């Protein structure tokens, strides 16, 4: 599946856990920013690779990335 | 196990599949207050019965697309829908929401996973981790 | 799923991908699943043994076809008269008609024309019998046998090379400058001193008395007592008749110059001095790097030796970065033997070597444009692999503030002046076309902007050329340069001011045109190939790039939109001009040459100033029997050559349905196709064992180039064969 | 005794063979006569039209000198008047707004000073604010 | 009268009234597909043509598909 | 009508019944699909859903409408390239006054129209010659628009071919060199976008293929009496 890794630059706006339309990423207590919380991705093995999250970083680049790698039916989005 | 009445709906050509059978496939249950139209995911609109209604479907993105319009789309908000996943063998897994509690907002007791204590411009360069078999943000 | 063992992430894909994406990374050993530095390097050997065997194997059977089923025997009895015979024909699904159209050059069954030019080279070279061919055909079998089993011989455990083997520059260049090039070129000059210059006078030797026919009559005794011009002597009088005995000299070195009278090429004698000096030079040239006694330079202290006080850090480091890094060596082969494949076709068509090779012009062409496209090929492959090396063998901290890491500094300003000058071009090339073009259409073809190429023009003159009447160094006979007694000048001045010859063809203004096009062409292909090496690193769109590899789809459509943004997409349309540009220099050359052997420059000289006297007076002009191929009268010899251009004009169309629909609508349409067999009694029975997918779009991009480039090369080919063909052949 | 392959129109048969049936490129009947007449001036080759030489020779001047300068000129002159208005607009507290809607009267003030550009852009280049430096300058990462 | 005898007339009249056609027709797929996405409501199309529409979409699909190929291979 | 008639007509059927499933299929997947559940969410015109799922590149409505233009454009000309043909060899032509008719192209239609060499031969390069030798006439204006015919189309195909990634890192190269001498555009310039893109090409492809089919036609048959 893809990897999703989440960096220090994160505010906590959850932009980015709204975007998500599979349900991977999340919202977990932190002290690096005002808003005391940074995102997660606990479910990436469901993830398909949209880059929503990705369009909705407000930051400076990127604090969340997702790298494509093996490709399951989950992640290939197959219904058959 | 799960209950719930189906919605009345006359069928479609964009229903379930093989893999339903053979792989997996998704189930959706929801208590709606009256009986009205939504739209369904794979095509048409469909009657849901008033209390709980069950809807299997074959991907997850399908069930949260079902969500989120079902949160989004009546003026009565329907918060208690849970997404299921259903293996041929008959177990269930339970899905959506993790803990309760929708993952837009923050809840004490998740632990944080994926998270990098860098910045993205300090990544290792490839040639310093070159026929290892990894790649720069996994290390 | 077993296949590919390589990649686990492939193999573990329930999907159709697994079976591309397999193929595509199969012979990239170095991202394999545990691959070592060692192991690489040794399958990479192993592999070049095994492409080095094909390449053998290749030649021997072009041998063999033209020796069983060719009329070689025949056609050195009348080299300007009789078609060369590639191979048979046997089509059970070929008609009559076809059968009496492909019966030519006097053979008795259906059969090709050969247009590679190997007859000439076979002439040339020495070898006059179907024997000869033979003998050759299976000693090269023997030798791709050979090289076969060295490739498998270090590979097993006691002989594999070390890694420490693999990286000693020093020895690897001794050995392949004095040995591989030096020795080389030196049996070669032997060869054609004790058996193609006495085959050419006449004189028959072969395997058989070799050992007892002296080359030169007076044998070893000048060539070490220092009297070596005695080698010299008596050379090949102008009446000399190419294979018999009549004018011809006994001198076996001589520096003749221009071309010979009857075969309208160099001299081989004038092969021998060659090739024996320049086998001379490479084997000083090869004594030069210490390996094991002391004595010698080594490349690392003369590396960092010349440093500057501009450029910072000089060449410091570059031969660590060189020497660990396999695709910075492979992009500088790759560019030395691209510019070299040029520099074979552009000195070939002008210099023929070989016997009645001139008159021939299908294969003069043939091989003009066969060369050309090579070395346009590998000059991308260069730039391409050096931007691979960019993305991952580039360390930095390793290369601070030398030349290789200068670069990126300055690249900015390196994309914007080639724009600059890429523009500059394109703007006042096309501007000054569609002017001609629209005042010849009026009426008015007298106001027409004709530049003469007045530096071309002089350096023409002053190798010699006096059409143009600059009178400058060796056209002026008062001059230094011009008397200095130089063994060669009376020849070569001699070829030069014939008008009989390609050597430095007369110009005028639409050959300005074209060059400075073909400039324009060069310049904007090197700047698509040159931003992307320079920004496969990273850019501001995607600061982070190196982190997501030299080929990936996209970036997804935030951040404005991120399509075609890898390197390798770079690539991809860096391909599209170079075909352009190879498109343009090879239809100038052909109209030019066309011309030329009709002996009507007139028409190429009147009509190239303006863009519809190329569509009108080349294109539509000279389609006139390759569409009469086949006809509803019946077919002739070039119906092949129309029904490969047809298919080419159709593989062209076909990879625009790659190039321009993407991904998405093919692959809801397989969903509907799926669902619609998953549906239907009595297919039901039968399963997919991989779930159909759409192709990817990194897979897309290249399937697509791929079909283009193939209809383009089968266009051009079909093309221009039938057009030589019919006008002369 | 240069361009031994290039021949004067003036004696060049082809040429007058072909000037006789100049079109007429305007109203005036005239003007094929004129074009015949001022292009006997030039250098014809076989085929009867004149050719340009730009070797850099001053007797040949007028084929691309004179043009050359005059081109170079005007595109100073445009550069220089574009450059100086965008400037002058980057303190406006709105300059895309300036940019879309052209402010007329500081655009025809900038047109009418256009003719001092070479002046002007060596007075900048001396006074070191034609050119920023590379620290000022954002770039793309390595 | 005379655009018979007028054959540059025929032709062009001919071929720009086609050409205006086709470009009406497509305008046509685009802008149904544009109320599809914007304008349709399904709690008032229940079991309605357009409905059935939707719900056998794939079988339409796939035999004009099929249609496709077949006319495409044998013509 | 005879073999070559038949196969034409059944040849605009296939080409017709291609155009009415890229269109019908872009209007019954609209709003959403097995692949993308809730694309009518996105909106009528977006370019894709991204690099996920295998690939998204092209599923909008929009992007239906797109593909169809060229399938409609290869279907009419297909249509008027029949219709000149035939009556140009069959229909039209003169009449001597024993009654007898001579056609334009004397009939090569229903031989020569039945296979894909036929048509490159016997009409596209043979009458193409009245265009091409349109210079110095008064029909020169339609051969230099013929030719223009062919170049814009060439030019369409480096928008359809690309992509805007590589264009918005050039101009940012650009934009750096109009920085270094302080002349910037307060406007920041950016590559088109990737629906900009695509119309771009497909209107300037089908502007210089009916350019060129227009100045093809025209200058034929203005010179067959
Ligand atoms: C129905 C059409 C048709 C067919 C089937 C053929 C068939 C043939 N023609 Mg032919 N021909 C045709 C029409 C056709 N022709 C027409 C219209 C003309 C013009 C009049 C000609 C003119 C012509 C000439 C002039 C010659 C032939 C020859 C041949 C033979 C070549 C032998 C061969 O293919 O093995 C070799 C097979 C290949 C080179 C394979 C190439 C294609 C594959 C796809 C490439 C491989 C890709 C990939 C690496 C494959 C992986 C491995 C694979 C197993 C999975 C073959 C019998 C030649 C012949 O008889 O000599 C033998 C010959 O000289 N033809
Ligand atoms: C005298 C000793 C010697 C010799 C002869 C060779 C020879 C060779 N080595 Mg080599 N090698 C040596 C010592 C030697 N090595 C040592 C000491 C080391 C260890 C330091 C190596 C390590 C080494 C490696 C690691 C590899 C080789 C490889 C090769 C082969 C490359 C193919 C090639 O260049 O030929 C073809 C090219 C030529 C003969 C010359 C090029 C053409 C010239 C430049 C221009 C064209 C001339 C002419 C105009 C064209 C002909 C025209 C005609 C057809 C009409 C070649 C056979 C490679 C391989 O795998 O091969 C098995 C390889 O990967 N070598
Ligand atoms: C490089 C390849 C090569 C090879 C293998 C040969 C081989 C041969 N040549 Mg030859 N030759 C060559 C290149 C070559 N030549 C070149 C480039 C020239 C310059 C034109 C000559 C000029 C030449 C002449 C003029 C004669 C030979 C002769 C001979 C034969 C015996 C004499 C000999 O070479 O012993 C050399 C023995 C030595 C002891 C030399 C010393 C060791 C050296 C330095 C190594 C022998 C078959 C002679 C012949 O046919 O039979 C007598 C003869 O008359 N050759
Ligand atoms: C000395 C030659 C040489 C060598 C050793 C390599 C080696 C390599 N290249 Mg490279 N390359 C070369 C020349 C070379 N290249 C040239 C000349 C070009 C310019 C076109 C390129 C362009 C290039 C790109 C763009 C890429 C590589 C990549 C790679 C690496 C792995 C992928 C690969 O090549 O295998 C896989 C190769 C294939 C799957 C090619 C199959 C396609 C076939 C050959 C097309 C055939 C067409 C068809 C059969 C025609 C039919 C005709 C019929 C109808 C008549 C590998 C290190 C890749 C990389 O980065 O990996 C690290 C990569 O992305 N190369
Ligand atoms: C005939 C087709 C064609 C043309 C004209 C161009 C032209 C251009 N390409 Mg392109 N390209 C093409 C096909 C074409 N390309 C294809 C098929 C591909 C493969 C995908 C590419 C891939 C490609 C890449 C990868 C790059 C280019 C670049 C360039 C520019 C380089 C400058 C140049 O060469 O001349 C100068 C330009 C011209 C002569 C074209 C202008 C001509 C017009 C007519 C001038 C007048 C404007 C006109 C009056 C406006 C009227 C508008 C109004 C009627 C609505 C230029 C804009 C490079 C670039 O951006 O360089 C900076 C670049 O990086 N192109
Ligand atoms: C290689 C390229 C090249 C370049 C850059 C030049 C450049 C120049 N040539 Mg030139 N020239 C060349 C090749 C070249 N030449 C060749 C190949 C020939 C042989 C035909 C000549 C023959 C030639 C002649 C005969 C003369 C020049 C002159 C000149 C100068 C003209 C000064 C001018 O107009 O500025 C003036 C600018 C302003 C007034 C502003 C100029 C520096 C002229 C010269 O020497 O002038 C001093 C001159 O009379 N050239
Ligand atoms: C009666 C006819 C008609 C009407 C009233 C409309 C009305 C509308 N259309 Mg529609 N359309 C039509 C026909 C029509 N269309 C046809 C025939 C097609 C097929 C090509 C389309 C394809 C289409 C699409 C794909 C889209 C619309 C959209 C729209 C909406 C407005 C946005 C727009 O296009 O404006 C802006 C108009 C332009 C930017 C056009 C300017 C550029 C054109 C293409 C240049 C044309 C060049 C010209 C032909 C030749 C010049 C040569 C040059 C050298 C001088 C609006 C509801 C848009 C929408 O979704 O809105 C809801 C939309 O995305 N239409
Ligand atoms: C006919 C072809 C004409 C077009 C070809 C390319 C045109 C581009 C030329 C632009 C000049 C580039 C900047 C020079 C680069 C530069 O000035 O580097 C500084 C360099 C001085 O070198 P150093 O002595 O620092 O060291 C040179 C080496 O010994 C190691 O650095 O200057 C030269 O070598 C000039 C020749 C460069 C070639
Ligand atoms: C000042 C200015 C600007 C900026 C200008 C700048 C920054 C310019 C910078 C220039 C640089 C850095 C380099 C320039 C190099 C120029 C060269 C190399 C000129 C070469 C000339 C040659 C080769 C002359 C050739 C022959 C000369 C001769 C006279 C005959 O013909 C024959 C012929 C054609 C051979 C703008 C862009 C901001 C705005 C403009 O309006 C004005
Ligand atoms: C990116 C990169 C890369 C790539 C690049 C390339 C590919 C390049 C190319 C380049 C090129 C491709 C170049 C070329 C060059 C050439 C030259 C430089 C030449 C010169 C010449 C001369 C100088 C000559 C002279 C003469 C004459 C003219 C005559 C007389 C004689 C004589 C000889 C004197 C690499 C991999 C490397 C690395 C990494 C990065
Ligand atoms: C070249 C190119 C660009 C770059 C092109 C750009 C930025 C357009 C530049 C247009 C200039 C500024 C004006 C020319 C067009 C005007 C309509 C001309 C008007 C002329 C009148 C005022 C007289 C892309 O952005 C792109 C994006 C996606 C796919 C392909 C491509 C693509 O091929
Ligand atoms: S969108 Fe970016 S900044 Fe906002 S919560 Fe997600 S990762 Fe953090
Ligand atoms: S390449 Fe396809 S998926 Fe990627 S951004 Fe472009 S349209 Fe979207």
């Amino acid at each position: 599946s893809h990897s999703v890794k989440i960096y220090d630059t994160c505010i906590g706006c959850t932009q980015c856990v709204r975007a998500c339309p599979l349900d991977v990423l999340e919202m977990v207590p932190w002290d690096g920013c005002k808003a005391a919380q940074i995102a997660s991705s606990p479910r990436t093995e469901d993830c398909v690779g949209c880059k929503r999250c990705e369009t909705a970083c407000p930051t400076d680049f990127l604090s969340i990335r997702v790298y494509l790698g093996a490709e399951t039916t989950r992640s290939m989005g197959l219904a058959y | 196990e799960l209950s719930g009445q189906p919605p009345k709906f006359g069928g479609s050509t964009g229903g379930l599949l093989s893999k339903a059978n053979r792989e997996e496939k998704y189930a959706i249950t929801w208590t709606s207050a009256s009986e009205q139209v939504f739209e369904m995911p794979t095509g048409g609109a469909a009657i849901m019965n008033e209390g709980e209604n069950l809807l299997y479907l074959a991907r997850k993105e399908q069930c949260l697309a079902l969500g989120t319009q079902l949160r989004t789309k009546f003026k009565p908000k329907i918060q208690d829908y849970k997404i299921y996943r259903v293996y041929p063998s008959g177990e269930v897994q339970y899905l959506h929401p993790a803990d309760g509690v929708f993952p837009e907002k923050v809840n004490e007791g998740r632990e944080a996973q994926g998270t990098k204590t860098r910045r993205i411009g300090q990544n290792p360069e490839p040639v310093t981790i070159k026929f290892s078999g990894k790649a720069p943000y996994e290390v | 799923t077993k296949f590919p063992k390589f990649s686990q992430d492939l193999a573990q894909d329930p999907t159709t991908r697994r079976i591309w994406y397999g193929i595509a990374t199969a012979h990239d050993f170095e991202t394999h699943d545990g691959m070592t530095e060692e192991n690489l390097y040794q399958k990479i050997f192993a592999s070049h043994f095994g492409h080095i065997a094909i390449i053998f194997l290749w030649t021997s059977g072009t041998l063999f076809h033209v020796a069983w089923q060719g009329n070689f025997e025949q056609w050195i009895k009348d080299p300007l008269n009789i078609r060369p015979i590639a191979h048979a024909i046997w089509d059970p699904h070929f008609g009559e008609g076809a059968v009496n159209a492909f019966t030519q050059a006097g053979a008795s069954n259906p059969v090709n024309i050969a247009y590679s030019g190997v007859y000439h080279w076979f002439y040339t070279i020495g070898m006059t019998t179907n024997q000869e061919l033979y003998s050759g055909a299976v000693f090269l079998l023997v030798l791709a046998s050979l090289f076969l089993f060295a490739g498998w011989l270090h590979l097993q455990p006691k002989f594999r090379p070390s890694l420490a083997w693999f990286k000693n520059a020093e020895s690897r260049l001794n050995h392949h400058l004095a040995g591989l090039f030096g020795v080389s070129s030196l049996a070669w000059a032997g060869h054609l001193v004790h058996v193609a210059i006495p085959e050419a006078r006449g004189q028959h030797v072969g395997w058989d008395n070799f050992l007892s026919t002296p080359p030169h009559p007076a044998g070893l005794m000048p060539f070490f007592t220092g009297n070596w011009g005695v080698y010299a002597a008596d050379p090949d009088t102008a009446g000399h008749i190419f294979g018999t005995s009549e004018g011809a000299g006994t001198a076996i070195l001589t520096f003749l110059g221009g071309f010979h009278p009857q075969t309208e090429s160099l001299w081989l004698t004038d092969i021998a001095h060659h090739h024996l000096a320049i086998a001379v030079i490479f084997i000083i040239a090869g004594h030069m790097y210490r390996t094991n006694w002391g004595i010698g330079h080594s490349i690392k202290e003369i590396l960092n030796a010349h440093k500057g006080p501009l450029t910072g850090a000089g060449h410091t480091n570059l031969y660590d970065t060189i020497n660990n890094s396999l695709h910075f060596q492979l992009g500088l082969a790759l560019a030395s033997l691209g510019v070299i494949t040029s520099l074979v076709a552009q000195h070939m068509y002008s210099l023929p070597s070989y016997a009645f090779i001139a008159q021939d012009h299908t294969t003069q062409a043939a091989l003009y444009t066969h060369h050309q496209y090579i070395a346009g090929f590998l000059m991308v492959g260069a730039f391409a692999h050096g931007a691979i090396f960019f993305v991952r063998d580039y360390d930095p901290v390793a290369n601070k503030d030398n030349v290789l890491a200068r670069m990126l500094e300055h690249k900015e300003a390196l994309i914007s002046h080639l724009s600059w000058v890429s523009l500059f071009l394109g703007f006042h090339t096309l501007g000054l076309y569609v002017h001609n073009d629209v005042v010849v259409a009026f009426g008015t073809p007298e106001k027409q902007i004709l530049i003469e190429p007045v530096f071309a023009q002089w350096i023409q003159a002053t190798s010699g050329k006096a059409l143009y009447g600059f009178d400058v160094l060796l056209s002026n006979p008062d001059s230094i340069a011009s008397t200095t007694g130089a063994a060669w000048l009376p020849g070569w001045l001699d070829a030069i001011n014939s008008g009989t010859n390609s050597l430095f063809l007369t110009i005028g203004p639409g050959d300005f045109l074209v060059h400075h096009a073909i400039a324009l062409g060069l310049h904007t292909t090197a700047l698509i190939l040159i931003k992307g090496a320079l920004d496969a690193r990273g850019s501001k769109l995607m600061p982070d790039k190196k982190d997501f590899g030299y080929s990936f789809p996209c970036d997804g459509p935030g951040r404005g939109g991120t399509c075609d943004i890898s390197a390798w997409d770079a690539f991809y349309l860096a391909m599209f001009w170079m075909l352009n540009t190879l498109g343009w220099l090879t239809f100038y050359w052909h109209w030019k040459h066309l011309g030329v052997w009709s002996g009507n420059v007139a028409q190429f000289n009147e009509n190239s100033t303006y863009l519809m006297g190329w569509f009108r007076d080349y294109l539509w002009a000279n389609s006139a029997q390759l569409i009469n191929g086949y006809n509803p009268y019946g077919v002739n010899n070039l119906s092949v050559w129309a029904w490969m251009f047809l298919f080419g004009h159709l593989v062209w169309a076909t990879g625009f349905m790659f190039l321009i629909s993407w991904r998405g609508y093919w692959q809801e349409l397989i969903e509907t196709i799926v669902w619609a067999h998953e549906r239907t009694p009595l297919a039901n029975l039968v399963r997919w064992k991989d779930k159909p997918v759409a192709l990817s779009i990194v897979q897309a991009r290249l399937v697509g180039l791929a079909h283009f480039t193939v209809g383009y090369v089968l266009t051009y080919a079909a093309f221009l064969i039938a057009s030589t063909a019919g006008k002369f052949g | 005794d240069d361009f031994a392959n290039l021949t004067p129109c003036s004696e060049n048969p082809a040429y007058l063979a072909k000037s006789k049936n100049f079109l007429n490129t305007t109203n005036d009947p005239n003007s094929g006569k004129i074009r015949a007449e001022r292009y006997a001036s030039a250098l014809c080759g076989p085929e009867g039209y004149p050719h340009l030489i730009v070797d850099g020779r001053f007797t040949h001047a007028g084929d691309f000198l004179i043009p050359s300068i005059l081109f170079l000129y005007i595109a100073g002159w445009i550069g220089w008047v574009g450059r100086s208005y965008l400037i002058e607009i980057r303190e406006s507290k709105n300059p895309e707004m300036q940019e879309v809607v052209i402010n007329v009267p500081l655009a025809i003030k900038k047109m009418l000073g256009g003719f001092l550009w070479p002046l002007a852009a060596v007075g900048e280049y001396t006074s070191g604010k034609l050119v920023m430096k590379d620290s000022e300058i954002p770039t793309s990462p390595r | 009268p005379y655009q018979a005898i007028d054959y540059a007339t025929q032709l062009s009249l001919f071929t720009h009234h086609m050409w205006i056609g086709g470009f009406l027709i497509v305008g046509a797929g685009a802008h149904g597909a544009i109320f599809m996405v914007r304008d349709y409501d399904p709690a008032k199309n229940v079991n309605n043509l357009l409905d059935r529409m939707l719900r056998h979409r794939d079988a339409i699909i796939s035999h004009l598909n099929w249609v496709c190929i077949f006319l495409g291979f044998h013509s | 009508l005879g073999t070559a008639d038949f196969m034409v007509h059944h040849i605009h059927a296939f080409t017709i019944h291609v155009t009415a499933l890229i269109l019908l299929k872009g209007v019954l997947y609209a709003r959403s699909s097995r692949l993308v559940p809730d694309k009518a969410n996105l909106g009528f015109r977006f370019p894709c859903d991204g690099p996920g799922r295998g690939g998204t590149c092209q599923v909008s409505g929009w992007d239906h409408v797109f593909l169809g233009l060229f399938w409609m454009y290869n279907s009419l000309s297909i249509v008027i390239f029949h219709f000149s043909w035939k009556m140009q060899s069959d229909v039209w032509g003169t009449v001597s006054p024993d009654g007898s008719v001579t056609h334009v192209t004397l009939g090569n239609f229903a031989q020569s129209a039945i296979t894909i060499n036929g048509w490159l031969r016997d009409f596209l390069w043979a009458q193409a010659a009245n265009v091409i030798n349109s210079y110095g006439s008064a029909l020169s204006a339609y051969g230099i628009m013929f030719l223009a015919g062919h170049f814009v189309f060439a030019f369409s195909l480096m928008f359809l071919f690309s992509g805007r990634g590589y264009w918005q890192e050039l101009i940012e190269s650009i934009v750096w060199a109009h920085n270094k001498l302080n002349v910037a555009p307060a406007i920041q310039p950016r590559a088109l976008s990737i629906i900009q893109g695509r119309a771009v090409g497909v209107a300037h492809y089908l502007l210089g293929g009916i350019v060129t089919t227009w100045a093809f036609f025209l200058a034929r048959s203005l010179s067959i009496g």
